[PDB]
RNA sequence: AACCGGAUUAGAUACCCGGGUAGUCCACGCCCUAAACGAUGCGCGCUAGGUCUCUGGGUCUCCUGGGGGCCGAAGCUAACGCGU
RNA sequence: CGGUAAUACGGAGGGCGCGAGCGUUACCCGGAUUCACUGGGCGUAAAGGGCGUGUAGGCGGCCUGGGGCGUCCCAUGUGAAAGACCACGGCUCAACCGUGGGGGAGCGUGGGAUACGCUCAGGCUAGACGGUGGGAGAGGGUGGUGGAAUUCCCGGAGUAGCGGUGAAA
């Protein structure tokens, strides 16, 4: 069930803010805007999903990254609808790269789940009370989907590679293959498996992402509903 | 007008490949054709073909690269890493058969024009003839 | 410019003030220098784009020439930068 | 390096390097791609001529044919000896020496090739120039004319100052 779904309103997006590297994956410039060829979207989408399968079934790990308004919450869903880690709030420099050291923050996060419910729940010099228990805040805020990552991922799934270029560059440095939902800002050449689509339309992001998580579960049996994600659409 | 049609061609090719174009034109001459077939035969270009663009003869040259490479910067390796004119109209160059250079322990090639015709260096060594050392590739 | 004065100043052949000749303006003939600077010789082909603008043409949200600017692909550079 | 702790001076011990030599000075090549042919450069490092016009000179688009000057190939002649190089040899070795062998650009002669460069003879229109139509412009030369302002002269009116500076004069 694809075909026209994307053609809902999730074809073409950005306008003359382009990157001529994307000249291939475009149909026409109607009414001032760029409109992306969907035949080609599919051509790529298969190969891309086919990648997902082959490493999904092998029991891989995809690191999901979306931070635009229009993604964000739709990432902490489908990622968690998959047990797959995600970055949602802000991409920290060296997440893949300085990983060992960024991890030390998770090493130190879950020292607080301990003292969440412990003899240290309503005691200790109680200015420390809030500050320690408001330190977990920064921690829970940024490392929500990141705590699961215990080893470097086998892939990264991105929704805007020119927004998330800092992550991508980290990937490729580590040869971690880059998967991305990407439109006419983004430089294809450094996106390994490409889903030429729409970095912005909240509909588009979901239509694609959710369905890609579907294969991640289909490759381990037990698919469900249209999935807990239909946004505050209006 | 154009001062070195051949040198211009090598360049057009050089320039196209570094941005990884799939194709280039070069206005057409029979001598240009003869050089092209060497590149072609020796595995540097996918091939050329004649076309007439805006009413006048060009040769469409089809370039040829490597596989998308691994890490940061996935740009392919070039098949033609180094194409270079030797005998320019300023300083014309002629080797005899004894002085024909071997480009890069053989992994290269030197297009070289003789009275037996346009040849690689091994072709010309074998045929036993020298001439205008045209350029070199690898 | 010079020079003649007034100031200021340790002095002040200067900076400030008041005067003032050559000169600056014109004609003709000389002089031929300069940070005569984009400190980048002339011509031609080739090599992403975005944007501002002067001037043509066209089917006139855009396209297509020729100029003037900035940012910037590839590449270049010791760097700063340069980048149709 | 040396100004009271000197591995840098002078000395001694020791050690390093060579050895019937070891140092010194002079000169040549080197390294020096530091005159760059191989093999460099000129925005700010030294380096673009203040700008043009165009003399000689250098360089020259696409197609065909003739000539074969450049270029290339074959043969041949020349390239003395010594030297250099490889072998074998003669002085007990070597230095020295002897015998033999091997190349070689360059130039001459005869023959041959014609892709490129040259030349001659035709072609072509993409470079250049021209035709017709249209455009913007402090591009240049000559005459002419306009308003604002300064200075001076004349008149009216009017009175004790103006000016100038940081302050003054």
């Amino acid at each position: 069930v694809k075909e026209l779904l994307e053609a809902g309103v999730h074809f073409g997006h950005e306008r003359k803010r382009w990157n001529p590297k994307f000249a291939r994956y475009i149909y026409a410039e109607r009414n001032g805007i760029h409109i992306i060829d969907l035949q080609k979207t599919m051509e790529e989408l298969e190969r891309t999903f086919r990648f997902i399968e082959d490493l999904a079934m092998r029991g891989g790990t995809i690191l999901f990254v979306g931070t635009k308004k229009q993604a964000q919450d739709i990432v902490r869903m489908e990622a968690e609808r998959a047990g797959m880690p995600y970055v949602n709030q802000r991409w920290l420099g060296g997440m893949l790269t300085n990983f060992k050291t960024i991890s030390q923050r998770v090493h130190r996060l879950e020292e607080l789940e301990a003292l969440f419910a412990s003899p240290e729940i309503e005691e200790r010099p109680k200015k420390e009370q809030v500050r320690l228990k408001h330190e977990l805040e920064r921690l829970q805020k940024y490392l929500s989907g990141f705590r699961l990552l215990k080893r470097l991922p086998d892939a990264i799934f991105v929704v805007d590679p020119t927004k998330e270029a800092i992550a991508v560059r980290e990937a490729r440095k580590l040869f971690i293959p880059v998967i991305a939902l990407a439109d006419t800002d983004s430089d294809p050449d450094l996106v390994d498996y490409i889903i030429p689509g729409n970095d912005d339309a909240i509909r588009s992001i979901q239509l694609i992402l959710s369905r890609a998580v579907d294969l991640i579960i289909q490759a381990r049996g037990g698919v469900v509903e249209p999935s807990p994600s239909y946004a505050l659409v209006q | 007008m154009l001062t070195d049609p051949i040198a211009d061609m090598l360049t057009r090719i050089r320039n196209a490949t570094r941005v990884y174009k799939e194709s280039t034109d070069v206005p057409a001459s029979r001598f240009k054709e003869e050089i092209l077939r060497i590149l072609a035969r020796e595995g540097f270009i996918k091939g050329y073909e004649r076309v007439d663009v805006d009413g006048k003869p060009y040769l469409r040259v089809y370039l040829k690269y490597g596989p998308r490479r691994q890490g940061p910067d996935p740009r392919p390796e070039q098949v033609i890493h180094h194409i270079r004119r030797i005998s320019k109209p300023g300083r014309r160059v002629y080797v005899g058969v004894k002085e024909i250079p071997r480009v890069r322990r053989g992994l290269g090639i030197a297009i070289l024009s003789t009275s037996k015709g346009v040849l690689t260096d091994r072709e010309a060594r074998k045929l036993g003839v020298g001439g205008e050392l045209i350029c070199e590739v690898w």
